[PDB]
DNA sequence: CCTTTTATAGCCCCCCC
DNA sequence: GGGGGGGCTATAAAAGG
């Protein structure tokens, strides 16, 4: 999935990338074949490394389904994780199967 | 009785006259559900009038949940409309209610067992299998279910007299069975 | 400043009237600027 | 617990395209490069 | 059949409190 | 373990592969 890549992880990894491509350092099939390396080590990295649980409520603004993707948009959202509190009015999520 | 049926849902149709381009409509247009291999159509909803949209590429579409026929109808407007800034020449053909649901409380209990031995050629009831007697009016054409806690459903109508109609139809028969 | 979003993975989505319960996992999260991450998280919204 | 799970993905990324950038016939100096340019964007 | 909606209501099983 | 939450049962009607 290359779900990650709009991450701060993943979108520092491509613009990183693009400089490279720019200054010719390096070519754009290269890049990608990077960010394929990537998508496949953050996924690994997830799944075996965190263990950890949270909560979050608030007020469904939008939902949309299409390719089995749901794309979420909440307002005034309350993200709980054990250690309390944190406070949104605005929040985006896409979600793959 | 001073009772009166509320309606609860009404089911309409309208032909916007074009084909669709259904991924298009689910990729650019809010609140919508596209699983072509589950279900053909687009799922839509709005928030008011609070209504569910079944949307086919044929270009006809259903329209769900409305209270009213002139909510039904404006939702169906809507939904068009969406569709027609999403860059489609939606028209707005042949709108027509389907079905209409109503629902009301007579305020007391009844022999269900007593009225659908009585009314036999009218009704089924199987307590087992469903808590509500089922009475199949032919005079208006609607189907009401009963149940012992005196609340009653009516649907099949396609216009609002019809519910009313049967209701009052039904409520003396009714009568005929409380609850002592 | 910051969009706060959420990319993730979906067990279960569910809905009922306009009761919307997500069952989700394996997220990162950049709320109000900071990045977090979950193995799972739970949430309810009325829409 | 976040620093932590980067500074391990961007290893394991970087040590896994290694052999791309040398089959590419691209400088390992630029691989280091990249590795710098991607952990000071994340500061 | 797929699916949506809505009033009504008894019984079933199962999840994680 | 359990309760409550979900699902089943029943009703009408439309859409079209």
């Amino acid at each position: 999935y290359q779900l990650y890549r709009n991450t701060t992880l993943g979108n520092s990894l491509q613009e990183s990338l693009d400089e490279l491509i720019q200054s010719q350092q390096i070519t754009p099939q290269l890049a990608l074949q990077v960010l394929l390396q990537f998508d496949k080590a953050i996924n690994a990295a997830l799944a075996q490394r965190v263990r950890n649980r949270v909560n979050f409520r608030g007020s469904l603004n939008t939902y949309r389904f299409c390719d089995n993707v749901w794309t979420f948009v909440l307002n005034d959202v309350e993200f709980r994780e054990v250690t309390e509190l944190i406070k949104v009015d605005k929040v985006k999520i896409v979600a793959c199967d | 009785s001073g009772i009166v049926p509320q309606l609860q849902n009404i089911v309409s149709t309208v032909n916007l006259g074009c084909k669709l381009d259904l991924k298009t409509i689910a990729l650019r247009a809010r609140n919508a559900e596209y699983n072509p291999k589950r279900f053909a159509a687009v799922i839509m909803r709005i928030r008011e009038p609070r209504t569910t949209a079944l949307i086919f590429s044929s270009g006809k579409m259903v329209c769900t949940g409305a209270k009213s026929e002139e909510q039904s109808r404006l939702a169906a407007r809507k939904y068009a409309r969406v569709v027609q800034k999403l860059g489609f020449p939606a028209k707005f053909l042949d709108f027509k209610i389907q079905n209409m649901v109503g629902s009301c409380d007579v305020k007391f209990p009844i022999r269900l067992e007593g009225l659908v031995l009585t009314h036999q050629q009218f009704s089924s009831y199987e307590p087992e299998l469903f808590p509500g007697l089922i009475y199949r009016m032919i005079k208006p054409r609607i189907v009401l279910l009963i149940f012992v806690s005196g609340k009653v459903v009516l649907t099949g109508a396609k216009v609002r007299a019809e519910i009313y109609e049967a209701f009052e139809n039904i409520y003396p028969i009714l009568k005929g069975f409380r609850k002592t | 400043d910051t969009e706060n979003v959420v990319v993730c993975q979906y067990d279960k989505i569910h809905r009922s009237k306009n009761k919307w319960k997500f069952h989700l996992k394996d997220g990162i999260m950049n709320l109000n600027g900071r990045d977090y991450i979950f193995s799972k998280a739970i949430g309810d919204a009325e829409w | 617990t976040v620093p932590k799970l980067y500074r391990s993905v961007i290893e394991d990324v970087i040590n896994d395209v290694r052999d791309i950038f040398l089959d590419d016939g691209v400088d390992e100096q630029v691989l280091m490069e990249l590795k710098t340019l991607w952990e000071n964007k994340l500061m």
